[PDB]
């Protein structure tokens, strides 16, 4: 699941999809066993440390394997400008309703990041922008209970 | 029915989309032709819904319309179709640099 | 409300809901009054 890959589906072969495996990031060694035992994903934001251009924006598609007990569209994440950045427009915490990535736990699953239109053989419009891209910024906001 | 959508931002220029134009719909520079229409009392730019002109109604003769059709934006290329059909806009901002 | 439940305690196995509330034979007179009391039930249970 630490992978770098494409998209095996139909029309998302120009998506360069960057996937981590949750188990493999070792966030509950973070703390100890004794102060709860339930550790669930509140919220999630990408920051994408990539030098842009004049008027520029970054498509990218952050979503999740498992569609079992999470709500209708609480599954994926819409990044654009990328500089802490959350799907939301106005990332409000009392409107009622439950994030992103809201009571994912902690160990289990796979986070993906996809970005469309990204090869250069196939002309893509963020070919050019993903050179110059360094890092992928997960600033991943849990709860412990 | 209700679900959370990926909303997204996307900025666009008026002056990269009128150079970007097709060869026979008489592409143009934005920062010239407003220096053309404004200087002499008519004038026209462009062709289809891609055009700067001045109003054709009545007392909105002496207004610079700049026009840009939705089509040939193709913000729909932008994500794949697989993540959802019905794509909306949710706000229109603009900036004048 | 009680899928909400389920999900902000993570317990899939907590049920306050019952098939019980409608009767047919009466009507189903009392199927407010049954539903208020496990709604009742369910938040008494959350804020514990």
């Amino acid at each position: 699941n630490n992978n770098l890959a494409f998209g095996a589906g139909t029309d998302t072969k120009t998506s360069l999809q960057a996937s981590v495996s949750f188990a493999d990031l070792k966030i509950r060694e973070d703390y100890p066993a004794s102060l709860g035992k339930i550790r669930r994903i509140k919220q999630i934001s990408v920051t994408l440390p990539a030098l842009l251009g004049p008027y520029q924006d970054v498509q990218a598609i952050l979503s999740y394997g498992d569609k079992a007990g999470l709500a209708n569209g609480c599954e994926a994440l819409a990044v654009s400008h990328g500089m802490n950045d959350s799907g939301q427009f106005q990332l409000d915490f009392n409107d009622g309703k439950f994030l992103p990535f809201e009571g994912i736990a902690i160990d289990q699953g796979t986070l993906t990041l996809s970005f469309p239109n990204a090869s250069m053989p196939e002309k893509g419009k963020q070919a050019t922008m993903l050179k110059t891209l360094n890092d992928i910024i997960l600033h991943i906001r849990y709860t412990i209970k | 029915r209700d679900k959370r959508a990926l909303e997204v931002e996307r900025t666009v220029s008026l002056a990269e989309v009128y150079a970007g134009l097709p060869k026979d719909n008489g592409p143009f520079s934005l920062a010239q032709e407003i220096d053309k229409l404004v200087s002499q009392g008519s004038g026209s730019a462009g062709s289809g819904n891609n055009n700067l002109a001045f109003g054709a109604g009545t007392d909105t003769k002496t207004s610079l319309q700049a026009s840009v059709s939705f089509a040939d934006l193709k913000i729909r290329e932008d994500y794949p179709a697989s993540l959802g059909k019905i794509r909306r806009i949710k706000q229109i901002s603009v900036t004048l640099p | 409300a009680e899928q909400a439940y389920r999900w902000e305690l993570n317990d899939d196995s907590a049920r306050f809901i019952k098939p019980g509330a409608w009767q047919g034979t009466y009507a189903g007179l009392l199927a407010g009054e049954t539903l208020m009391l496990s709604l009742a039930q369910m938040e008494d249970a959350h804020l514990k």
